[PDB]
């Protein structure tokens, strides 16, 4: 009610609103999704087209070799926060001559959200981020407005999330020990729930990573076969 | 900082099979008065790695609290045995170390080893470290381990075998001369032994109460001191 | 009453959807990419005849192989515009190739969201019509006071943008030739004015494919597309 | 509008943030009582967590808890109000105390310091950004002329020289007691005269709370010339004490 | 009427109302239990609230901390503001190591912990953090050393404590018994049974995870050790067949 | 007191051709007059089509060719096209005058294949000058080598000339030459990697010198 | 570097009469001179006198910096300045600059006011080149002349004597000690100040 | 963040400044007279429950050789006012090599006072000092006030009641008053003042005695002038 | 300049000569011998007792626990168990730092004495630059000390007693006053133990 005039201020009931606004920001973004087996993180999203002159908006993004991530909220946060990762990640790799720990590099983003949100006179960031990665391991991440993060087998962010996090839920034990092609498949089925009004080569993004497997988009072939067979 | 003043004497490592050999003499020498005759220049970071050092004490005290510091930063981060620091990283860490401080011009009047094992399918004690307090050997092969070098200057390299000190002369030469691979545990200890016993009876700064250090399966295991047989 | 950077409950920044209304007037400018090249133009909203007209400019060059189209606040666009071409000249120096039209247009963005601290003071309430070529090929690039940019074949900015882009949408077609886009970009923009066009009344710019080099069309180039305008 | 949210002078002249500070002072209702003699200076207080939302339960080690702390050996303290903010205060002083020595090459003097903790709060009134430390307390110990020496202050940054107040509830009508008693004694050795100064602040403490006061809910420390230093008495003396005046 | 808006203001009944939000948000939190025992101390946390996050990696999320591998931290509130903490107790930690080559005891810890978070209370422009924190210890021959700082910066030494959610059933039901003569490895029952009780969103498959574990006791040879799976889990089965008896 | 630059010493030899840049170096590291380990690459891959060799400071060498992968690296990852090698020579000029007064102390060869399927070849000084080359060394050994090039070349003095010139020749000759310098310089090397770079990728072999 | 710009100054005391007095010349590379006007006494207030001998930018710059803090003080305060205030504050300013100092050996010269009918109590004093102040009460001298200054004086002085009497005396030393300096003459000016009045007048030295 | 909580309001009057001088005129009074042949600050102290000591307390004190100060408002004030007031007669001492003049400290303290005023982020001092000294121009005597604007005066009294103190004193005053009548003017005019009864402990004075020390006087002598 | 310090049964020693009081007390279970340069030694003397201060007020719990001519002086501990008193190990370690950080100017050799209930008597040699080293049998520093080097090596024991300590480093101190020449005046020992600490000088 006037609780919400700035971000230092907590409500009686002991909420920080424009944290939740932030979030709220989140979730009226475009979608995303994104799946793990045992050796391979497939990722996926709803490029933006705002019209028909206009060309897809980037979602999917890479930050260093076996790693990269995913969009939703406001895309200037993702632009700081990208060329942040991107500044550590190679850091890392030059000072030392190896590649740097995921779950550092995921603590490093949540603390840059922290400061933002503690500090007055400056904003949390409105966009949350779908870290994936193979650190020898597949692993999923996620970042909130807040200083917070949660690993997880699959994830969804905003739009119609519902219908992607439902079908997820509904065939989760499945996605553990099956090959590429079916996981690839699969986060199709996501995101196509997700549409609720068709998918096509231009307005989706895909990205796979995995043990010998570096971070690439798969072309517009190979990703007009996999949409050929989920339409069959 | 400007200049040595209580030195070290000269280090030697060696990698074989079930780990690396690590030996130094206990001696810190004020110029020409060996006023030390019983000093640790051996120092450990973390299991499965270790510290020369061969040259300015106080500088070697300073990067070892820095050095053990980060492994106490790595272990308060750490979730798993494999987000454990290598010897490529800590070696990568006092090179850069070293470079900043020459170009600010503010030296370490040192010449640093790194050695250890680059690898955790061997053995499970970095699942639960034990810090304070305290089977049978696993051979290791040679690309699993490393040994490294850092100069004054910040230069640096890996070899299976380096030497700091006036040892880059003499036992240098007999490790090139004997050197080979896989040798057991006594056949090291033998060169390492005849290499030190050159340098006792050619070099005023060392000495024979030597200590020995071995980075294995079962970690990091300082024996006890002995003089040597001469 | 509230801050710059005050989230409002529906998560949009408020500063951010005011400079959004604030480009929602201002002069109608019309952009086109093809594979020959780009092509932008601007009503040339002129005032009472005293003005000389030359100095009120509205197509300016970041670089060499960059057009622009303003629109909204001119004075933030002019510093927004100063900013981008002494990073574009800056990795020129750097680098000896010809900066990519992307990178600028994020620099440009960089630069908008600087009140945010995450320097400025405000949104600077510029909406932007990039275009130019380079290795990859001719585009141009649409920017907005949020941040977000999206590429384009064919946009416009202003006043009249809205109905400037459902001619667009009706009348431009892929694999057009480079005349083609010119009249095309000549029949949208005059049937967006108030006036009559005419020579002084409208401005254009292009960078070819082969050149990869700005130019301003002059009076006779801008009579000779006029002559072969149909109507 | 927002005349005495920030530290501001009201209508009438009166910064009401320094009553409110020193009422949640108040609120906390742990009493401290200090008295001085000849060659000696006792300070008492309760043993007891301050008055909030949090409770003392049966998992609490009680003996941790303590309103009395010290600044040097020869300097002691009792701080009453906010836990954290009296954390600060005595941290303040022990900053103040130990530069005093490291500039000035002697002890410092707990008159010089009271004045010094009396001007930070100062510093906290006069800029608004600063909240104020709801913190009052006494400072005790011995002088180079070997004589006592007891202060105290407030929020408001009135440091003042006593030889017996109390901080917390019943302040106004606690003033007769200390009165009393001290008339009393005005109507002696190194060492029993310590022992009377203490008597003298366990009964005011009793008279002032009117219950038994249990020795392990209360803490007492003296600084005479015999010890020079801010020694805390333990449990069982001060139930002999404690006997004695039953 | 306008006092509870800004930190820095006093109510005039004199009393910081910001605070009283920051302590009703912790309580409404996930809750943290952390208690001694003659081996040593054992340390619990409950994540109740991820319940409905299904997605979630089997005790992947763990808010158990610790500082120079013999000193468990943990938390209860915000995950970045705690974290934030955590991260200044190392750098105390590492600044009090390079001063005076010797690990900082606990209770000189916990004081600048309380003065950090103290001192952002009095100030308009930075928010107070919204955390409650526990910091334990054990050694064979001082014993256990429990502490919990607030958002208020209090810092009190305990013998058990339970902050969040149920806290007042979880401690009606640790001083139901004394623990202090309980062992490390048996206690593991009794607080198996009493999460199941107090809190009224996990059951028999939400016990292996949700809730994390870890004990600094003479077993680890008194350090940090995430408990493993073949000690929590006899004792759940246990718990959750005494329970359904 | 002290002086914070030592020669380590080496040779690179680098030579061009219509569609081919063969670069090689040496395999020592030493010091004064002694030797360190027998193994030592100062060649670093840049691109899929450029590398860059470099002597004098191991340290140097090493922190500037890890400086300028990470400036390629962020540059591809900002602009999605790899850099041409006249773009990673300019920025190699500014990284070297940015420590104008501090200078590092490599010579520096930046080998590669334009996008015109052109073999360049860039040589440096200490602090940034750089001029496209068919032939160039650096070095302890430079002075000796680069007669040598000239003679084969350039192939001035020469009346009747031979400018039938191809791949393996071409290669044979950096063997004759980089085994000339190590009989006739100390500090050169005992295994020298040849980096040959085509069209059709990059390939690299190795050779057994003397050992003295 | 005193030879690069040589000069000297003087002042003596007398019976409710002080005189003060310097040469006119300004040297460049030693052993040549540029001008016969550069007077280092300089007037600062009704009765202070401040003569500073050294490098002439150094000379320049220090009579501007005290003029400065000296008007200030008149208009702040609305009243005379006393002798020993401007002493002080000299003696601060040459300290001020410990570290790269400005090369100038400076004295003071001027009348102490007692009230109570008011009483003139001569004055005079000298500095080092960081401010070590040196009460006198007699004759006073300064720069790279002044020994020559130091035994013409012993020699001349008569402890009080007449204003005329105190400008033969002061003039006879300053012209033998200049004359027996090459890099230092070129003239000269004695100024005689007086509560009833000021005389100044310039002697006919050997300037050449 | 720093901005200026005092501001002009219609008709301005500077509402803070007026706050501050409603808080001098609740505090304790305080007095002084300018004589013939010395200077006099006085001021009564409320009467003490019997735990005081006023030999801690002291509204009297010097700032120098020659110079004393009484306060009337805050005390914390007056202890930052009268530390750096000894910092800036320590300052010019050091300089110029003297004892501070007196109106040189009221200009700075003045000055001081209006930086509060003005300054961001800060409240004025809520009190009003009285200084006085002994210089080479004779005798003097001031008076600060939280706008920071300093008045010369002969004789004045601040506080409670002090425009009936004023004519008070106004009645009895003479020019060329000796030093001991006009320290029985100050003993009558904070008695018609205080409404009560007097003795040593309650009242505190401060003399300057011909170009001598400034000397405050003990209770001794106090109740040898109250006789 | 001569300094000696020797570690005997249930205590430590020091020692000095007396010539330009050259052992501080830090606190009273801790006190050091200064040599090298006046200056340097007493301004770092002057900021390891205010650290020491610091410190010791620092460490302390919250509430109730535990329920010739040969003139010398004892000073007993005021605080038994060491309950709050800091560390030699601490103080040695931060006046390591202290020199390392300052080593380009700081040039003096310090040797620290006193007694820990963590590991009993102790003897801490900091050198010139940052060099700590702790010394189980004896520790050596000044001119004058290099000469009695080989005889301290050959009359010291492992359990030595407070007779025989009190005589050895007497000899040791008079052997290298008679030796050296820049060491004279009457000499300064300390005796520092479990529970107390005596002060006593020699003037022979």
């Amino acid at each position: 009610n006037l609780y919400d005039t700035d971000n230092i201020i907590y409500s009686p009931e002991g909420r920080l609103y424009q944290v939740e606004y932030a979030s709220e920001a989140i979730k009226q973004g475009t979608c995303a999704v994104a799946i793990k087996s045992k050796d391979y993180v497939v990722v996926s999203g709803l490029k933006k087209c705002i019209s028909k002159l206009s060309f897809p908006q980037e979602k999917i993004f890479k930050i260093d070799d076996y790693i990269g991530i995913s969009m939703s909220g406001i895309t200037s946060d993702a632009k700081v926060l990208t060329k942040f990762m991107q500044n550590e990640c190679l850091s890392h790799k030059f000072l030392y001559n190896e590649n740097i720990n995921i779950e550092s590099l995921v603590r490093s983003v949540a603390d840059k959200y922290q400061k933002n949100t503690q500090k007055s006179s400056k904003r949390a960031f409105g966009v949350g981020l779908m870290i994936a990665a193979y650190h020898n391991e597949p692993c999923i991440f996620e970042t909130r407005p807040n200083g917070s993060y949660f690993e997880y087998d699959a994830l969804s962010f905003g739009a119609r999330s519902h219908a992607s996090k439902t079908y997820l839920e509904k065939n989760l034990h499945l996605f553990e020990e099956c090959s590429l092609e079916e996981l690839i498949l699969h986060c199709l089925k996501a995101l196509k729930c997700s549409l609720s009004s068709e998918l096509t080569i231009s307005n989706t993004a895909l990205a796979v990573v995995g043990k010998n497997h570096p971070w690439q988009e798969i072309s517009s072939l190979q990703l007009e076969e996999y949409l050929s067979k989920v339409k069959m | 900082t400007l200049g040595p003043v209580v030195t070290g004497t000269s280090v030697i490592a060696i990698k074989y099979k079930h780990g690396i050999m690590i030996a130094a003499d206990r001696k810190a020498s004020y110029g020409s008065y060996a006023k030390f005759q019983n000093v640790e220049r051996i120092f450990k970071i973390n299991n499965k790695t270790v510290m020369g050092f061969s040259g300015e004490l106080a500088d070697a005290q300073y990067l070892h609290e820095l050095l053990t510091r980060k492994n106490i930063n790595n272990l308060s981060e750490k979730k798993r045995k494999e987000d454990m620091y290598t010897p490529q990283h800590y070696h990568s860490y006092v090179s850069r170390v070293f470079y900043v401080r020459k170009n600010r011009i503010d030296p370490l009047f040192n010449n640093i080893i790194i050695a250890g094992i680059n690898s955790q399918k061997y053995d499970n004690n970095d699942d639960n470290v034990l810090l304070y307090t305290n089977e049978e050997y696993k051979e290791i092969h040679k690309d699993d381990l490393y040994i490294g070098f850092v100069d004054m200057h910040g230069t640096n390299f890996c070899d299976d075998y380096i030497t700091t000190g006036y040892a880059r002369y003499f036992a240098l030469t007999l490790l090139r001369d004997h050197y080979k691979d896989n040798m057991t545990e006594e056949e090291a200890r033998i060169l390492i032994n005849e290499c030190l016993r050159i340098l006792y009876f050619r070099d005023a700064t060392s000495s024979n109460f030597i200590q020995i250090v071995k980075v294995t399966s079962k970690g990091v295991e300082y024996e006890e001191p002995y003089i040597l047989p001469c | 009453d509230r801050g710059v950077n005050t989230f409002s409950p529906e998560g949009r920044l408020f500063q951010v959807e005011y400079a959004l209304g604030a480009i929602k007037l201002g002069s109608t400018a019309v952009g086109i990419c093809v594979n020959d090249g780009v092509i932008l133009a601007s009503e040339r909203r002129i005032s009472s005849t005293l003005i000389e007209k030359d100095s009120v400019e509205k197509l300016l060059s970041i670089d060499d192989h960059i057009g622009c189209a303003m629109s909204g606040l001119m004075a933030d666009a002019r510093t927004l515009i100063d900013y981008a071409r002494v990073e574009c000249n800056h990795y020129k120096f750097i680098y000896n190739e010809n900066i990519n039209i992307k990178s600028c247009v994020e620099l440009i963005s960089e630069l908008a969201l600087d009140f945010s601290n995450l320097i400025m003071s405000r949104p600077f309430g510029v909406a932007l019509l990039i275009g130019g070529v380079d290795k990859n090929g001719p585009c141009l690039w649409y920017t907005e006071p949020s941040g977000t940019n999206t590429r384009f074949s064919a946009a416009s900015i202003g006043s009249a943008q809205e109905g400037a882009e459902l001619l667009l949408q009706e009348n431009y077609k892929k694999d057009m030739t480079f005349e083609q886009a010119e009249i095309l970009a000549l029949t949208v923009l005059r049937q967006v004015m108030e006036d009559k066009l005419s020579t002084s009344n409208v401005e254009i710019c292009a960078i070819k494919k082969s050149d990869q080099t700005f130019y301003k069309y002059n009076t006779d180039d801008i009579s000779r597309i006029i002559d072969v305008l149909p109507s | 509008m927002y005349d005495r949210h920030l530290t501001i002078f009201s209508p009438d002249g009166n910064l009401y943030q320094i009553e409110y500070a020193i009422k949640a002072v108040k609120n906390t209702n742990i009493t401290s009582v200090g008295v001085k003699g000849e060659n000696c200076a006792v300070i008492i207080s309760q043993k007891k967590m301050a008055t909030q939302y949090i409770s003392q339960d049966k998992l609490l080690d009680y003996n941790n808890i303590t309103n009395i702390y010290n600044i040097t050996d020869e300097i002691g303290c009792s701080m009453v109000g906010m836990p954290g903010d009296c954390l600060s205060m005595v941290y303040k002083a022990r900053s103040e105390a130990s530069e005093f020595l490291y500039s000035n090459g002697y002890n410092v003097n707990a008159e010089t310091l009271c004045r010094n903790i009396c001007d930070k709060i100062q510093v906290y009134t006069q800029h608004a950004y600063m909240r104020l430390h709801a913190c009052s307390g006494m400072i005790i110990g011995i002088d180079e002329n070997n004589k006592p020496e007891l202060f105290k202050f407030d929020p408001s940054g009135f440091c003042a020289g006593y030889r017996a107040c109390v901080i917390g509830n019943k302040e106004q009508e606690s003033i007769s007691v200390l009165e009393r008693l001290l008339e009393k004694r005005k109507k002696e050795t190194i060492d029993e005269d310590i022992r009377n100064t203490t008597i003298l602040a366990i009964e005011a403490l009793q008279t002032i709370l009117a219950f038994d006061l249990k020795a392990s809910e209360i803490e007492v420390a003296i600084v005479s010339t015999k010890n020079r230093n801010f020694t805390q008495i333990s449990e069982k003396e001060i139930d002999n004490y404690l006997t004695y005046i039953a | 009427a306008g006092y509870d808006l800004s930190v820095s203001t006093f109510s005039p009944d004199g009393r910081l109302y910001q605070v009283e939000y920051i302590y009703k948000s912790i309580n409404n939190n996930n809750t943290a239990l952390c208690l001694e025992c003659k081996d040593g101390i054992i340390c619990c946390c409950i994540n109740s609230n991820m319940d409905k996050n299904k997605m979630i990696k089997k005790n992947s999320y763990n808010r158990i901390y610790h500082v120079n591998n013999n000193i468990i931290i943990t938390y209860s509130g915000f995950d970045g503001d705690a974290r934030n903490i955590i991260d200044r107790a190392r750098s105390e930690a590492n600044t009090y190591y390079y001063n005076f080559h010797t690990n900082i005891p606990l209770h000189i810890l916990v004081n600048r912990i309380s003065l950090y978070i103290h001192a952002y209370t009095l100030y308009w422009h930075m928010r107070p953090f919204a955390a409650s924190i526990i910091i334990s210890s054990f050694n064979e021959k001082d014993k256990g050393d429990i502490y919990c700082i607030e958002p208020n910066g209090a810092c009190y030494k305990y013998s058990g404590i339970v902050i969040g959610k149920n806290k007042e059933m979880f401690k009606t039901e640790i001083e139901k018994k004394d623990y202090k003569d309980i062992n490390v490895r048996d206690a593991i029952e009794d607080i198996y049974k009493f999460i199941l009780t107090s809190d009224d969103h996990m059951n028999k498959n939400n016990l292996q995870n949700l809730v994390n574990f870890s004990w600094i006791c003479k077993e680890s040879s008194y350090e940090f050790q995430n408990i493993h799976e073949e000690i929590l889990t006899p004792a759940l089965n246990k718990a959750v067949e005494y329970i359904e008896k | 007191r002290w002086y914070p630059y030592i020669d380590n010493g080496g040779t690179v030899i680098g030579l061009t051709g219509k569609d081919y840049v063969i670069l090689a170096a040496d395999t020592r590291l030493s010091l004064s007059y002694s030797i360190y380990t027998r193994f030592c690459p100062k060649i670093s891959k840049l691109t899929d089509k450029c590398i860059i060799g470099s002597s004098g400071m191991q340290s140097d060498i090493k922190t500037l060719h890890s400086l300028l992968q990470k400036k390629i690296q962020l540059f591809v990852l900002e602009h999605s096209h790899y850099p041409d090698i006249h773009v990673i020579a300019r920025l190699l000029c500014v990284i070297l005058y940015s420590r104008r007064f501090f200078p590092y102390y490599a010579f520096n060869i930046l080998a590669g294949v334009d996008e015109n399927n052109k073999g360049v070849l860039y040589n440096y000084d200490s602090v940034g000058s750089y001029c496209e080359a068919t032939h160039s060394c650096v070095g302890s050994g430079s002075q000796l080598i680069l007669p040598i090039l000239d003679n084969r070349v350039e192939q001035k003095n020469q009346l009747i000339k031979n400018t039938n010139f191809n791949l393996g020749d071409d290669i044979n000759f950096v063997k004759d030459a980089i085994t000339s310098a190590t009989e006739r310089d100390i500090y050169t090397g005992d295994k020298t990697l040849i980096y040959v770079i085509d069209k059709m990728g990059i390939n690299v072999n190795t050779l057994d010198l003397k050992q003295d | 570097i005193y030879n690069y710009n040589g000069g000297c100054v003087l002042g003596m005391s007398g019976s409710n009469c002080v005189a003060i007095a310097c040469d006119l010349r300004l040297g460049a590379n030693t052993f040549t001179t540029v001008s016969t006007k550069f007077s280092k006494i300089f007037k600062m207030n009704n009765n202070v006198y401040v003569g500073l001998s050294g490098l002439a930018t150094d000379i320049q710059t220090l009579y501007e910096i005290l003029r400065y803090r000296v008007n200030l003080y008149e208009v702040r305060q609305d009243a005379e300045m006393d002798v020993e205030c401007f002493a002080n504050m000299l003696s601060s300013i040459l300290y001020s600059n410990r570290f790269s100092p400005y090369f100038v050996n400076p004295i003071v010269v001027g009348f102490k006011l007692k009230h109570y009918k008011v009483n003139y109590e001569p004055y005079l004093t000298a500095y080092d080149l960081i401010g070590a102040k040196c009460e006198t009460r007699d004759f006073v001298v300064n720069g790279v002349t002044s020994e020559q200054l130091f035994g013409m004086c012993e020699s001349l002085y008569v402890k009080d004597q007449d204003e005329n009497g105190l400008f033969e005396t002061i003039s006879q030393c300053l012209l033998s000690a200049l004359d027996r300096d090459c890099i230092s003459g070129w003239g000269a000016e004695v100024l005689v100040l007086t509560p009833e009045k000021i005389i100044k007048k310039k002697l006919k030295a050997r300037m050449d | 963040y720093s901005f200026s909580l005092t501001t002009f309001s219609p008709t301005g009057k500077l509402v803070q400044i007026e706050y501050a001088l409603n808080r001098v005129s609740s505090s304790s009074p305080a007095l002084g007279i300018r004589a013939k042949n010395g200077v006099i600050i006085a001021t009564e102290k409320k009467s003490p429950n019997e735990l005081i000591e006023e030999n801690s307390i002291f509204k009297i004190q010097q700032i120098s050789e020659h110079i004393g100060i009484v306060y009337a408002g805050m005390p914390g004030d007056f202890r930052v006012l009268l530390k750096r007031a000894r910092k800036e007669a320590i300052r010019y001492s050091l300089q110029y090599g003297s004892e501070i003049l007196v109106k040189e400290l009221v200009k700075i303290i003045a000055s001081i006072v209006q930086e509060f005023t003005q300054t961001g982020g800060v409240r004025p001092f809520g009190l009003s000092l009285l200084i006085c000294g002994v210089d080479v121009y004779g005798y003097h005597l001031y008076q600060i006030d939280p706008s920071g604007c300093y008045f010369n005066w002969m004789a004045t009294c601040v506080g409670k009641d002090y425009q009936n103190n004023m004519s008070f004193l106004e009645k009895r005053y003479n020019k060329d008053i000796e030093i001991e009548d006009a320290i029985h003017t100050a003993i009558l005019t904070l008695k018609e003042s205080y409404e009560g009864v007097l003795n040593e402990k309650n009242i505190e004075i401060g003399v300057a005695y011909d170009n001598k020390p400034f000397k405050i006087l003990t209770q001794n002598e106090i109740k040898d002038y109250l006789i | 300049t001569t300094i000696i310090g020797i570690i005997y049964d249930n205590g430590v020693m020091l020692a000095c000569d007396s010539r330009t009081r050259k052992i501080n007390r830090i606190n009273e279970n801790l006190y050091v011998c200064r040599s090298g340069a006046s200056a340097h030694s007493q301004k770092i003397i002057e900021i390891i007792k205010h650290y020491c201060v610091s410190m010791k007020n620092e460490n302390r719990k919250k509430g109730r626990f535990h329920e010739n001519l040969v003139t010398k002086n004892k000073y007993f501990y005021e605080d038994k168990f060491n309950d709050y008193n800091p560390l030699v190990e601490n103080v040695a370690h931060i006046t390591k730092k202290i020199i390392y950080t300052n080593n380009n100017f700081l040039s003096c050799a310090l040797i620290f004495g006193g007694y820990d209930k963590i590991k009993k008597q102790q003897l801490y040699a900091v050198n010139l630059n940052g060099s700590i080293i702790e010394k189980h049998d004896f520790a050596v520093s000044g001119s004058g000390s290099i000469y009695i080097q080989s005889y301290l090596q050959d009359k010291y024991k492992k359990f030595m007693t407070k007779k025989e300590c009190f005589n050895l480093i007497l000899n040791c101190v008079k052997y290298a006053m008679h030796n050296d020449n820049s060491s004279g005046g009457l000499i300064r020992i300390v005796n520092i133990t479990k529970s107390f600490v005596e002060e006593f000088t020699v003037v022979n």
